[PDB]
């Protein structure tokens, strides 16, 4: 009825006007957003108390399981998940980078809105100052790795990442993960994050646990064969049990004299499929299924290894590292949906069999961390820990170019960017100014979840960059709110990591404030 | 009931803010009109910030607040009181710092308080002075209030109204040169006459009239007499009234009256005086006998104009009748006259000196002409006033705070300390002055903000101001619109001792 | 039960007794210190007072209850015993109130908290008057100096703040006089301090004497005289009169 | 109509803390009372109506069950109790609600939690050294064999209880108990059956495996109790004529067959008793009902039959003759057959009971207890349950701290002097932290019915004085020496329960929002 | 009456915590920073110990009030608590409410 719906025209959407500001919604998207991710930055940062869509509990402070499990439903607030899935890719650090930044930007531009300037103009300003930050960030280079592929280099430059992903394990952490990228180190060019496959054992804690070479199972060989060098591996998802024929196979049994006869031909049948493995060469069987206890008998009358697999994540594993197929049926005597290792042998570490699937005359890239821990809820945040620290370290096979951290690199950078948005005129000096206050609110949010003051200090960071003393960051004490350098302690982050991280957080912005408008559309 | 917290904090805001947004485009020459709805329907538009603020009621005690700190800046200064309420409400209109830091107001009053000192400082750096010597100089500064008047056909002679008051009332010997515009340029209305007529006098006048032709007509030597006490009934100690109701009490009173009043009447008139002047009022018998010496009637005189009187002539103040001497004489004053004015009589007591005071005698065709003229005049005498009290003038038009604010910002860049971030939001407050004067002429505002601040910058702070206009940017130095100096100063200092009262408040209790 | 109004007795008159009169402390709790903020008092007539002074502040409020009630007496024998203290005693009972009322939730009655807190205040002089500090260190040793050089650092004679220390110091310990056998105390009238234009504020100079701002008028007479006597009189050398 | 949430369950900040701490409190108030030996217990009811009457704090949180996210938290470190030191569930759940009451003002005025967590890592890193300074190891003090000093901290732990005037001769029997086991120490080795009638003094301790016994049916005047060494069998399989298992229905119209069928019907017995008489079982133990029938064949065959039996007390049965539960009768062999020494029908109670003596892996026992009331015999089941407890961490652990709420006084004047020498925020959460391990000696006066005002003011009292084993004491309304009256604990199991109510106080701090995914 | 005299003692601490917050400073640190210094004077009698440790509101910074020389007379600080205990001891005497 009279008076209708101003501008809302399209399927009924709510399609705010000018004095309802429709732009405005889209930050407010994004403010929320940002602020359940602007605690749980640093190492001071808080947990998450995580309930999965299958009803399991989860306590993790990761930035990547906020986004998959609290599921957004704004597409304006879309734009920045699918960018942080962009940081995802080439690089493994940067997934709170830019929730924070893109979201202090928004936040920044709300206020420039508010004076009556132009959304055209002031994403104009964004994209200048993003190219004024991409010059200052080789100038903010102080040091690079030494490129010795030994322990020491690794696990120095590693404490970086084992930061705020599980703090307390930075002395322990640091040395398993160093001991597994050195495999793959003099394969310049080679080295992946799919090759270092973690797997984990309920234990007693994270000091018992050790490092090994080629891939390793937790479940141990089911056969009494101990070491064999046979090629030819052969998956089967399928138990092993009696057969059952894909045709009608109507099995009749009346009396205790037909009992006895088919439980035989059960046990004969089931010596003929370990026997069609037998002729073609194959000494290596893993089983998907549950494993009977004649076949049992069978597997050591043929020297036949036998390994028990339950898990189908364990199983997916070998089917990209050997190339062997899991076939559904009960054995099928093929020979190309087989794999390619040239040992498989069972070894102990901390009194628990493992098998072992490692390569002598292939140069080998596969390794396998074996984790131990008493809680499954911990175990998993340690190994979520070893991907971000690994695509930490994937990324140094490019340039080696390292930049300190902790705020060194965020003030030095909103106060090169201030001189140059000060000397610029026109209008554009307010987007560029706006551009560096949101470079600001990330040593904000590192002093916040400190118990800090943010305001003593920013000040306090402003004070010694004026003089000139570079590489100060915060000094990570509740009670002391004063600063430290970064190059003395040790914290050295990517450049190339800050790289994207400007570059994604940037254009998040661009892509949100072009939205003004979301109307619902029907195929 | 009460209040108190971090509510009270952003309450106070929130009720200086809605003063501020009120009268937020009535500054300069364009201003707004704005219109107030009266219980019985009247409507004014006067577009007049004292005006909108005094006929509207306000329920907040921080609201009630910001009207009284502009009307007693009224009282000192003539001029500026749109910008302090503007002032005020743009410094606590940044409540980012004050409530979402969670800051105490303790390091804001250090930020502004120190940031108080930079207000002077600036300003004494972009002065200039000003040749006071020169009629011409002081007509180009007088100009801007004299300008859509309907005294502007008289320019010339009404700013040799105003100039030659504050002259007589400024005294060069005491070294502070005090001007005092209510009480030694006391104005009056007499109605009748053009507006050429309207000139200045050298002494007092009485706008008592004659009611009888016995009275001193032309005296070229007046024996002036002063007197506290009354001229009437001698009342008691007590607390007594008169009521004349019986014939034989109307005899007794009448006797008394009478005996009493010539014995006080044989004193006044052994001198040979010519106008006689009572504190009290004189009663119709005791004009009786003084008709019969031919003295000019003068009568309810307040104790404030009465020593106005005593410096003309040089009498001696007498507290009794009974108590008169030879020293209480006029000598030396100029002539007495009674003579009318348009029907009606005034007293002259005028000399050809300048006795520490002075008069202001207006004339017009009608008696709104009168009102329009004493409103124009009053409001030309305290913005000239602050020029004889200190020769110096400021860029205005908005220049004024953009120089201010420039040297806010390269000061903040050595401010170490907490304190930088409020101090750096006072020079964006500041800029809230040339901010309604584009948005008043109705161009755009920060597209014309923004290419003022970059003439402020590498260009002299001294010009590039804005014209208010044309709606574009000139050169101050061309333009005559130079304001003075103590009114900038007072400015910029009640906008920040408006801005360490409302802060400070923490708390809102009643009790009587 | 027909009564002559509402009764109301247990731990809920012990609960809202003290929130009542620890609603006063925070009416007082911003007000404390040399760097108390100041608060609004609204008249019944519409007008308001902007006072920080924790002394006015409860002598305008107003409460109405009997809680407050108590409060409100308490300055009353805080000026007349000493003249200061005030709010301090507001700050202290209050929050004596407010760890007592969780003491009543804790099982614990009133007369243990009442008996107890009558020998903690005992030993709390104790404890005071075996580390307080004599009246001494007049001359040669500064914690005084130091001590009014702290006061003088909110104005612009802070600059130079050894310089005029130096005048007030020395001008307490003029005023002395002990006039009732070895009090000594200090009087309510103190020097009198003049002004010139002597070209900077460094000209200050420390006069032992009384200063008169009056100028004698003839030159004729001398300046210099060596005699004691001193005339005072109040009635006029001028022509007199009976009466105004 | 654009939403970010659609029925996201997700909030964050200061009252989303405020909101799991005081819901942390709603599992401590459910075993509150519990704490002690004197405690309160707790009526649990199922879906099936059936009531549970228990005390124990690992019984009630297992049946309690709460869907709260914070209340989760505290279900899997009392699981963790039971695999760390094995008890203790009750004591870690109380103490870790305590620690956020006292922090609970200190949120709210604006101190951040992360603070919080520095704080409860630094006092209980201290409270680690400051038990293994005051826990001395008694072995061999004042030349005292360790069998009469352990009679003397399980006659204080059976004090104030049903069998206290002849506590005497129950210590004795809970010693010899634990005696007889192994190195390897466990309380599910040791059984307690329970006979009704008789006076208390008839209670007898058996050294191998005994059970109840309710096979009432025929086979009597046969079948000799005295074995040397005989054949232990463990049996699932029914033995009686006309069985609801084993049976044969064949319909034929033949009257010759009808004898064969009824013939077949018992060869269905007769074959799977012949089977036994081939293997060499002399006594047959088995959970199903044995019949009259089958009770003649053993009686003229020279063997022992005994049916009804629980598989609770079969598998006792399995790790004392160390043999195998076989269910079918083909494969009883001697690979599942047991042996032992002595075997005989007693008469004790005036039912029929059946032990074995003298298993080459005699590592279980059997303690028969004697009264009027099977809810005396009820009660002073978990009472010598818990006598044998405190036996059997003084062999494990040599190295004991006074209990009764002597070590944790002690730990709450000596983290109170220390917080006095640090400036910073450390000072009013760790003096905090001091007042919050006060919760064990005033839980243990409130579930006792003591005055906890008076015990508690002079309990502190005593520690202000220089007492470092002085806590609360069960029998008197006063303070004693712990250690004097041999109330003991191990330094072991109250370092462990301080680092894991820390660790489930950190848990909940660190938490600042909860994240649901709407399915 | 040992809970008597421990609350009397944190409710004597709300004079030094309104202080710090009238100071602009952090409430948690400048008013233990005070107790952390008084607690020296009573452990050992050495003279590293530091001893009338005041409180300047100023730098919020505790310093010694011997050197800033702030003194307070003895009168003002034993009739305060003599004054607030008796005041504290009359609305806890409190336990029925008659209206009229
Ligand atoms: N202990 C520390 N010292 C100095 N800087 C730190 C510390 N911890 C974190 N930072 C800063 O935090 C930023 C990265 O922190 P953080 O480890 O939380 O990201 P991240 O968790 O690795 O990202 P992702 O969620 O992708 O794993 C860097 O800029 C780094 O400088
Ligand atoms: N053409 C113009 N363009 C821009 N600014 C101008 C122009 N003419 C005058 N101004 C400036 O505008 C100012 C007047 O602003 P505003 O109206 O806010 O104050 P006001 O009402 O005159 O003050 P008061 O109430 O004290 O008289 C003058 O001081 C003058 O400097
Ligand atoms: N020189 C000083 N340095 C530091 N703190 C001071 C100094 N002088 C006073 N104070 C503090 O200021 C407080 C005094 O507050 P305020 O003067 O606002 O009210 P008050 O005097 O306590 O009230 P009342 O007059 O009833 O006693 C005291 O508690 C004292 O601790
Ligand atoms: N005989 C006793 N006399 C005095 N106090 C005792 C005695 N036995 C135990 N306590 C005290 O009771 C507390 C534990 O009570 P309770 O036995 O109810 O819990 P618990 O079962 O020991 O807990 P958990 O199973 O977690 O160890 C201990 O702190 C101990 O000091």
């Amino acid at each position: 009825k009279a008076p209708g719906f101003a501008q809302m025209l399209k399927e009924g959407a709510k399609h705010f006007s000018g004095l309802e500001e429709a732009v405005y919604r889209n930050i407010q998207a994004c403010k929320e957003l940002a602020q359940t991710t602007r605690t749980a930055y640093g190492p001071n940062g808080m947990n998450k108390m995580v309930i999965n869509h299958l009803e399991k509990l989860f306590v993790t402070n990761d930035a990547a399981t906020i986004l998959r499990e609290l599921e957004v439903q704004h597409p304006a607030a879309k734009m920045i998940v699918m960018a942080s899935h962009m940081q995802e890719q080439e690089v493994g650090d940067g997934t709170n980078f830019v929730l924070v930044f893109a979201g202090a930007l928004l936040e920044l531009a709300e206020e420039l809105l508010r004076i009556g300037l132009s959304v055209s103009e002031v994403i104009e300003g964004y994209e200048i100052a993003c190219r004024k930050a991409h010059e200052i960030l080789p100038n903010l280079v102080c040091c690079s790795a030494k490129n010795l592929r030994d322990i020491d280099e690794v696990s120095s430059l590693l404490r970086t990442s084992i930061m705020s992903k599980q703090y307390g394990n930075e002395v322990f952490l640091a040395k398993l993960i160093a001991q597994a990228c050195v495999s793959i180190f003099p394969d310049s060019g080679h080295f992946n994050v799919d090759n270092i496959r973690v797997c984990k054992i309920l234990g007693s804690g994270i000091s018992s646990s050790s490092v090994l070479h080629g891939m390793v199972f937790k479940k141990e060989t089911e056969g009494d064969v101990t070491s064999v060098k046979d090629a030819k591996i052969a998956v089967y998802s399928c138990p092993f049990d009696g057969m059952i024929t894909e045709t009608k196979g109507t099995v009749l049994i009346k009396t205790a004299e037909e009992l006895m006869n088919f439980s035989k031909g059960e046990e004969n049948l089931m010596d003929a499929q370990v026997k069609a493995i037998a002729d073609t060469g194959a000494n290596v069987v893993v089983t998907g299924g549950k494993v009977a206890d004649m076949a049992l008998h069978y597997a050591n009358k043929y020297n036949i290894m036998l390994v028990r697999l339950n898990s189908k994540w364990d199983l997916r594993r070998l089917c990209k590292t050997v190339g062997a197929t899991a076939l559904p049926r009960l054995t099928p005597p093929v020979l190309e949906e087989m794999g390619h290792c040239d040992s498989v042998y069972l070894s102990e570490v901390g009194d628990t069999q493992v098998v072992v699937f490692k390569h002598e005359k292939e140069d080998g890239a596969i390794s396998t961390i074996v984790l131990r821990g008493s809680t499954d809820n911990l175990m998993d945040d340690i190994e979520r820990a070893v991907d971000d620290g690994v695509n930490t370290f994937k990324v140094l096979t490019r340039d080696k170019r390292l930049v300190p951290g902790g705020g060194a690199t965020e003030i030095e950078l909103a106060k090169q960017i201030t001189s140059y948005g000060e000397t610029c005129p026109g209008l554009e000096q307010y987007a560029i100014k706006k551009f560096a206050e949101a470079f600001e609110a990330i040593p904000r949010a590192l002093a916040e979840n400190s118990g800090v003051k943010a305001n003593e200090v920013i000040s306090k960071l402003y004070a010694v960059h004026q003089e000139g003393n570079k590489n100060v960051g915060l000094d990570i004490e509740a009670e002391v709110p004063a600063v430290k350098d970064m190059l003395e302690a040790g914290i050295l982050d990517t450049y190339l990591g800050k790289y994207w991280a400007i570059k994604l957080a940037t254009n998040a912005a661009v892509t949100v404030l072009r939205v003004d408008q979301i109307i619902m559309a029907k195929p | 009931k009460r209040e108190s917290g971090r509510k009270v904090q952003s309450g106070n805001i929130n009720a200086a803010k809605t003063i501020a947004d009120i009268i937020r485009t009535c500054l300069g020459p364009k201003s707004m009109m704005k219109m107030l709805l009266d219980p019985m329907g009247g409507i004014v538009m006067t577009n007049d910030g004292n005006a909108i603020l005094r006929e509207i009621q306000v329920q907040h005690p921080a609201a009630k607040s910001m009207i009284e700190i502009s009307r007693t800046q009224d009282e000192e200064v003539g001029d500026g009181t749109t910008s302090v309420i503007i002032l005020a409400g743009e410094m606590l209109s940044v409540a980012e710092h004050f409530l979402e830091q969670q800051m105490h107001p303790t390091v804001v009053i250090s930020a502004y308080r120190k940031a108080l000192d930079d207000m002077i400082s600036t300003l004494k750096k972009i002065s200039i002075p000003v040749d006071i010597s020169d009629s011409d100089m002081m007509l180009n500064i007088i100009n801007s209030s004299i300008t859509t008047k309907a005294i502007s056909r008289w320019s010339s002679l009404a700013c040799n109204i105003a100039l030659d008051a504050v002259k007589m009332v400024q005294f060069e010997e005491n070294g502070r040169k005090e001007i005092d515009i209510k009480k030694y340029a006391r104005v009056e209305k007499i109605p009748g006459g053009i507006i050429e007529d309207s000139c200045v006098l050298r002494g007092v006048m009485i706008n008592k009239d004659v009611t009888h032709p016995r009275m001193r007509r032309y005296i070229k030597n007046p024996r002036i007499v002063l007197l506290d006490s009354s001229l009437e009934y001698k009342k008691g100690e007590s607390q007594t009234d008169i009521e004349i109701t019986r014939e034989e009490d109307f005899t007794r009173i009448l006797q008394m009256e009478e005996e009493y009043i010539q014995q006080l009447c044989e004193d006044i008139i052994q001198l040979k005086p010519d106008v006689v002047i009572t504190e009290k009022g004189i009663s119709d018998l005791a004009q009786h006998y003084l008709m019969r010496a031919n003295i000019t009637a003068i009568r309810r005189v307040r104790k404030t104009d009465n020593n106005r009187i005593a410096r003309a002539c040089g009498a001696r103040i007498v507290s009794r009748p009974e108590e008169l001497r030879e020293d209480d004489v006029g000598t030396g004053a100029g002539l007495l006259e009674i003579k009318k004015i348009g029907d009606e009589y005034f007293t002259f007591i005028t000399d050809c000196k300048d006795p520490k005071a002075c008069t202001i005698l207006l004339r017009g065709a009608s008696k709104e002409i009168l009102s329009e003229v004493e409103r124009n005049l009053q409001d030309a005498m305290q913005v000239c006033r602050n020029v004889l009290l200190d020769p110096q003038l400021v860029p205005g038009g908005g220049a004024s705070e953009m120089a201010v604010a420039h040297a806010l910002t390269e000061k903040s860049k050595a401010m170490t300390g907490v304190e930088q971030w409020p101090y750096r939001a006072v020079a964006q407050a500041l800029e809230v002055i040339p901010r309604t004067l584009i948005q008043n002429c109705g161009a755009s505002t920060i597209r014309l903000l923004t290419s003022l601040r970059a003439k402020h910058t590498q260009e002299n702070c001294e010009t590039w101001g804005v014209n208010g206009e044309t709606g574009t940017l000139v050169d101050m130095k061309e333009l005559g619109i130079w304001e003075p100096l103590a009114v900038k100063l007072q400015t910029y200092k009640t906008a920040v001792e408006t801005a360490v009262l409302l802060l400070r408040i923490d708390d809102i209790v009643s009790g009587h | 039960l027909s009564v002559f109004g509402d009764r109301s007795t247990g731990e809920t008159i012990r609960s809202q007794n003290v929130m009542a009169a620890a609603s006063i402390a925070n009416i007082v709790k911003s007000s404390l210190g040399p760097v108390g903020l100041d608060k609004m008092l609204v008249d019944d007539i519409g007008d308001v007072t902007i006072t920080n002074d924790g002394a006015t502040i409860l002598k305008l409020l107003e409460v109405e209850h009997p809680a407050a009630k108590v409060l409100c007496e308490l300055a009353d024998l805080q000026d007349k015993e000493v003249g200061d203290g005030t709010t301090s005693v507001v700050i202290i009972a209050a929050e004596l109130l407010k760890n007592a009322d969780e003491l009543v939730k804790q099982k614990i009655h009133p007369t243990s908290v009442i008996s107890g807190y009558r020998l903690a205040c005992k030993e709390a002089v104790r404890y005071i008057n075996e580390n307080l500090i004599v009246n001494t260190d007049e001359l040669g040793r500064d914690c005084l100096i130091n001590a009014a050089k702290t006061s003088m650092s909110s104005k612009i004679i802070g600059i130079n703040g050894d310089f005029f220390a130096n005048m007030v110091v020395d001008a307490v310990l003029a005023i002395k006089y002990t006039d009732i056998r070895g009090q000594p105390r200090y009087p309510v009238n103190s020097v009198n301090i003049l002004k010139a234009h002597g070209r900077s504020q460094m000209e200050s100079m420390l006069i032992s004497g009384y200063a008169l701002n009056c100028v004698v008028g003839s030159q004729g007479m001398p300046k210099r005289i060596v005699n004691a006597k001193i005339a005072c009189l109040d009635f006029s050398l001028q022509k007199t009169k009976m009466k105004l | 109509v654009i939403l970010l949430k659609e029925g996201t369950d997700s909030s964050q900040g200061i009252p989303q803390l405020v909101s799991n701490i005081s819901a942390c409190q709603v599992i401590a108030e459910a075993v509150r009372t519990t704490l002690g030996p004197r405690g309160m217990d707790k009526l649990i009811v199922d879906g099936r109506g059936k009531a549970t009457i228990s005390n124990d704090g690992a019984t009630i949180l297992k049946l309690l069950d709460v869907v709260h996210p914070a209340a989760k938290t505290l279900v899997d470190i009392a699981k963790s109790q039971d695999a760390e030191v094995g008890d203790g569930t009750t004591s870690v759940t109380l103490l870790a609600a305590e620690f956020l009451k006292q922090v609970k003002p200190y949120v709210e005025e604006g101190l951040h939690p992360q603070i919080i967590i520095r704080a409860f890592r630094t006092a209980t890193q201290l409270a680690v050294n400051k038990i293994k300074e005051i826990a001395v190891t008694v072995k061999k003090a004042d030349k005292v064999e360790q069998r009469k000093l352990l009679e003397k901290c399980a006659m204080t732990a059976l004090s104030s209880k049903l069998i206290s005037q002849q506590k005497a001769f129950f210590a004795k029997m809970v010693v010899d108990a634990v005696m007889m086991l192994d190195d390897l120490l466990q309380l599910k080795m040791i059984g307690i059956k329970k006979v009704q009638g008789g006076a208390l003094e008839d209670s007898q301790l058996v050294a191998g495996v005994a059970f109840k016994k309710t096979f009432s049916y025929a086979g009597f005047e046969m079948q000799p109790k005295k074995y040397h060494n005989p054949k232990i069998a463990l049996l699932n399989v029914e033995l009686e004529l006309k069985a609801e298992k084993d049976n044969a229905e064949i319909r034929v119209h033949t009257v010759e067959d009808y004898q064969a069928i009824v013939d077949a019907e018992w060869n269905i017995l007769y074959d799977k008793l012949e089977k036994i008489h081939h293997s060499g079982a002399k006594v047959v133990s088995s959970k199903l009902p044995i019949g009259d029938v089958a009770t003649q064949y053993f009686a003229d065959r020279d063997m022992f039959c005994a049916g009804r039996v629980p598989e609770e007390d079969l598998k006792r049965t399995m790790m004392a003759c160390g043999g195998s539960i076989q269910t079918s009768v083909n494969a009883l062999s001697a690979d599942v057959l047991g042996r032992c020494q002595v075997f005989e029908e007693t008469q004790i109670g005036g039912e029929r009971y059946n032990f074995f003596t003298g298993c080459p892996k005699a590592k279980t026992c059997t303690f028969i207890l004697r009264g009027g009331a099977e809810q005396f015999m009820e009660e002073t089941e978990r009472s010598l349950h818990d006598a044998i407890m405190i036996v059997r961490r003084a062999i494990k652990n040599d190295s004991v701290v006074a209990g009764g709420g002597a070590i944790e006084m002690e730990l709450s004047k000596y983290l109170r002097d220390y917080s006095r020498t640090i400036p910073g925020k450390q000072q009013l959460l760790i003096g905090a932290y001091a007042k919050a391990l006060e919760i064990i000696p005033r839980q243990l006066c409130d579930n006792a019915g003591f005055d906890a005002t008076n015990i508690l003011n002079k309990l502190r009292a005593r520690h202000a004085q220089g007492g470092t084993w002085y806590g609360v004491d069960i029998n008197n309304e006063d303070i004693a020496d712990n250690f004097e009256a041999f109330v003991w604990e191990p330094a072991m199991v109250r370092i462990n329960a301080l680092t894991a109510a820390s660790e489930a106080a950190c848990l909940i701090v660190s938490v600042d929002e909860t994240i649901k995914n709407p399915r | 009456e040992q809970l008597a005299i421990a609350e009397f003692a944190r409710s004597l601490l709300v004079i030094p915590n309104t202080l710090a917050v009238n100071a602009a400073q952090d409430s948690t640190d400048l008013v233990a920073k005070l107790r952390a210094f008084h607690n020296e004077a009573q452990v050992n009698p050495e003279r590293k110990n530091l001893k009338w440790i005041g409180l300047d509101l100023s730098n919020g910074k505790p310093r010694d009030n011997k050197q800033a020389g702030v003194f307070e007379p003895t009168i003002v600080k034993v009739k305060s608590l003599k004054f607030a205990t008796e005041a504290a001891i009359t609305i806890l005497r409190i336990d029925d409410l008659i209206k009229l």
